[PDB]
């Protein structure tokens, strides 16, 4: 993956960028666009890595620069608690029930013994898949690649760290073990890795880098758990992903500067795995045919709703992920009462949306 | 202008040589300032490679590089440089400049060993 | 007396038990593969007394480094059997099958020959 | 240390694999007393029935030279010798008999068969030399019974 300096310039593209935000691709749209016409050696998958404090977000975005990719930032709960027309939904919890009421990290920090914080975890997850989905939709169309701040495979770490530490039962690691086997297969594994080394201790001593309130009063970030997440990362998860994608592992107990992270990527030959089409590496990212990569395209831009919808799984045995129906209905009631969420984000004319007479467009992948 | 072939199979033309091997000579430079001054792996490789980067940040040519260095083909600098990055990468961890870790034992480089003496 | 030496895999004696007692496990899992495939007259049973025997005849060491030296040479004749490598003639060279016993009394052997 | 890339096999290892790498890497403490017997691949008979002898080689009595006497030498026990029915030719059993093995020092040698766990002897020790006066005057001599009779 050449970067900036060796391109001796700003990155071109070898075609013309499809608008996947606004143009709908499925199969009659592939005989007139392919999708390896875009592909490049810089249309890769990378994904950073590491512990709760280790400067991803600067490191991330430095990367994008760069290496003239898009960045996404790790997901967090204010997509959904915040809509499109920028109403926090925090401010719903007096009318809702208790058992319905608003939980984001915060949340989690100050109590860590809450139920919903295993929903919390879940959310998460599927958060982590509402990106990775929009990172596949840019490599794919486009043809320029992304970073990650965080993966939808990196999530179960958290899950198993909660649940060693006692905030989640057997249940609910048994329901998101069960949304990982359901939903983990449809992904394509990415095609590069950066971890971020830390001590235990250090992570800590970061957290004092950022002086923020609810990290430091909290109680979750003890030695116990964030050695948990480091053997959990380090034992199950990195290993797990090398057989496909080429681990980078850094330390950064310093600060760390960003280019000789870039010009160790261009000392990797990614060549050397396709001499072999049963290699493990690069495996789900090789397509012997046109055919097949506009196969893939078609399955990550216009099965999107596919893939969201192999969430809807039943479990009902757990006391935890379950909904009273009396509270379903009144959170119901309030929430979809609220204003910016009446109708679809496009059609409200409660916070000035103008024209609707004669509107009749609905958005692409859109949450209803 | 740019080289057809190398004449020499398994290693490709490169693009953009001069970076590759600036690059290369920065990283030789940061893994050689973390050992210690009185070492004198340290002061021979820091000799090397700043003549080196003053050879490449002095030509711009590649066949003028290759001829002012004068080891070979500027694909085969790289291979050089990258070599001894991966040395000076495992020599911090060798630890080589201190004594010595086992000493001679008796008649053991003595040749013809079948004397009495 | 005392030396400081480089190990062979194990640090003290119970790792190299350890690694003696799983060659057995592999010697007993080995056997009836080897009796089958190799076309060797040799039941099973004689197999498992031939390999009782080859590891008695052995108990009497005590060194760690000659325990591992003995494991690691047990390993490859134990993988020269799990691969076939090899024929059925030095296979049945453990039993010594063509060699004649000699006996141990005096007279015989002053009957026999000066050896 | 350095800020480049970290070595994987050593960063996602588990802990007990990097207490068992570190444990070869030490120094045990070993007997200097080791029985190499059945490593060597010495059959039993020739351990049990084998007598080595340690010693230094004799001079050839009608040659003046000493260099081949300034080493120590084993060498193993003479077996019977036969000939065979065809030819004539001195057929042996022995595959030992024909070994001599040089060393500096009896005691090299001493260690070397408690390392093999052969049955070690010395035949003899090393020889002390005689201070002996050696000048021409004493051939001719007077009132002496060393007074030469030749030349
Ligand atoms: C069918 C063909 C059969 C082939 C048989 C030949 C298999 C190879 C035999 C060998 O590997 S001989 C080397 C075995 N290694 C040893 O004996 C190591 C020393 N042994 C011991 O210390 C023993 O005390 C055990 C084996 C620990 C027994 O002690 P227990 O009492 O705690
Ligand atoms: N309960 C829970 N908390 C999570 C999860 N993922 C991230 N967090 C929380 C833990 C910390 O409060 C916070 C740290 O976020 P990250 O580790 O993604 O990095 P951070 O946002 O500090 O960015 P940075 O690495 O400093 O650039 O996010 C998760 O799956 N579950």
């Amino acid at each position: 993956i050449s970067g900036k300096t060796m391109r001796g310039g700003p990155r071109v593209p070898k075609a013309a960028p499809y608008p996947y935000k606004t143009k709908k691709y499925s199969v009659f749209n592939a005989i007139f666009d392919k999708t390896s016409k875009r592909f490049d050696e810089n249309s890769k998958v990378i994904c950073v890595e590491g512990p709760i404090a280790a400067g991803k977000s600067k490191f991330a975005k430095e990367l994008a620069e760069e290496l003239d990719m898009e960045y996404y930032p790790a997901v967090d709960l204010d997509l959904i608690y915040i809509n499109s027309y920028g109403y926090d939904m925090r401010k719903l919890d007096p009318q809702l029930p208790p058992s319905c009421r608003s939980y984001d990290v915060r949340n989690f920090c100050l109590d860590p013994s809450h139920d919903l914080a295993a929903q919390f975890q879940i959310r998460m997850y599927m958060l982590r898949y509402s990106q990775y989905i929009d990172a596949l939709q840019h490599v794919l169309s486009t043809g320029q690649g992304v970073v990650l701040e965080r993966s939808p495979y990196s999530d179960f770490v958290f899950m198993e760290a909660m649940f060693r530490q006692g905030y989640l039962s057997r249940g609910a690691r048994s329901v998101y073990n069960e949304l990982r086997q359901n939903t983990i297969g449809e992904l394509l594994k990415p095609h590069l890795v950066i971890y971020l080394d830390l001590p235990v201790d250090a992570v800590k001593k970061q957290i004092k880098a950022r002086n923020v309130d609810y990290e430091v009063q909290s109680k979750v970030f003890s030695d116990a758990y964030l050695s948990d997440l480091e053997q959990l990362y380090k034992q199950q998860y990195l290993k797990d992903i090398s057989t496909h994608a080429e681990l980078l592992i850094y330390d950064w107990t310093a600060g760390g500067e960003t280019e000789v992270v870039v010009e160790d990527i261009e000392r990797i030959d990614f060549n050397q795995f396709e001499a072999d089409i049963h290699n493990k590496k690069m495996l789900d990212w090789r397509f012997p045919l046109e055919a097949e990569w506009c196969e893939a395209r078609i399955k990550y831009c216009h099965e999107k709703p596919d893939l969201m919808n192999y969430f809807n799984v039943p479990r009902f045995d757990v006391p935890e992920l379950v909904r009273s129906a009396d509270d379903g209905k009144v959170w119901r009631d309030v929430w979809f009462n609220a204003p910016g969420m009446k109708y679809r984000p496009g059609y409200n004319a409660d916070m000035g949306d103008e024209g609707l007479l004669t509107k009749t467009k609905i958005g692409i992948n859109q949450g209803i | 202008i740019i080289k057809a072939s190398t004449g020499l199979t398994g290693l490709a033309v490169s693009t953009n040589p001069h970076h590759t091997l600036s690059a290369l000579y920065g990283k030789i430079l940061r893994a050689v300032s973390k050992m210690p001054q009185d070492a004198s792996y340290r002061k021979y490789t820091e000799q090397l490679v700043k003549q080196r980067a003053d050879s490449v940040a002095q030509h711009k040519d590649i066949t003028a590089l290759e001829k002012a260095v004068g080891c070979g083909q500027v694909e085969e600098l790289i291979v050089q440089a990258e070599n001894e990055l991966i040395l000076a990468r495992k020599m911090l961890g060798w630890k080589p400049w201190e004594k010595l870790v086992q000493a001679a034992p008796a008649k053991q480089w003595d040749w013809p060993p079948a004397q009495i003496m | 007396a005392v030396q400081q030496v480089r190990p062979i895999l194990s640090v003290d004696r119970e790792e190299a038990r350890k690694r003696a007692l799983n060659l057995y496990k592999a010697w007993y899992r080995q056997i009836p593969y080897i009796v089958m495939d190799y076309d060797i007259p040799m039941t099973v049973e004689q197999c498992r007394d031939k390999l009782r025997e080859e590891f008695v005849k052995h108990r009497n060491v005590t060194d760690i480094r000659v325990i591992d030296m003995l494991v690691i040479k047990g390993q490859m004749e134990l993988k020269e059997s799990v691969e076939i490598w090899k024929q059925k003639g030095h296979i049945m060279r453990y039993w010594k099958e063509s060699q004649d016993p000699k006996p141990t009394d005096f007279l015989s052997k002053f009957i026999q020959g000066v050896n | 240390t350095d800020g480049g890339p970290l070595d994987p096999k050593t960063a996602l290892a588990r802990p007990e694999e990097l207490e068992q790498r570190n444990k070869l890497s030490g120094k045990i403490t070993v007997p200097t007393a080791v029985n190499l017997s059945p490593i060597s691949g010495v059959p039993e008979e020739h351990i049990r029935e084998r007598r080595v002898r340690i010693h230094i080689p004799p001079k050839n009595a009608m040659q003046s030279g000493t260099d081949n006497v300034n080493t120590w030498q084993i060498e193993f026990d003479n077996r019977e010798r036969w000939e065979n029915p065809l030819m004539g030719w001195a057929s042996s059993g022995d595959p030992l008999s024909n070994m001599n093995v040089q060393f500096g020092s009896p005691e090299e040698a001493i260690t070397f068969c408690e390392r093999n766990g052969w049955r070690w002897y010395v035949d003899g020790a090393a020889k002390p030399k005689k201070e002996r006066v050696k000048n021409y005057g004493i051939n001719f001599a007077w009132n002496k019974r060393t007074r030469v009779s030749t030349k």
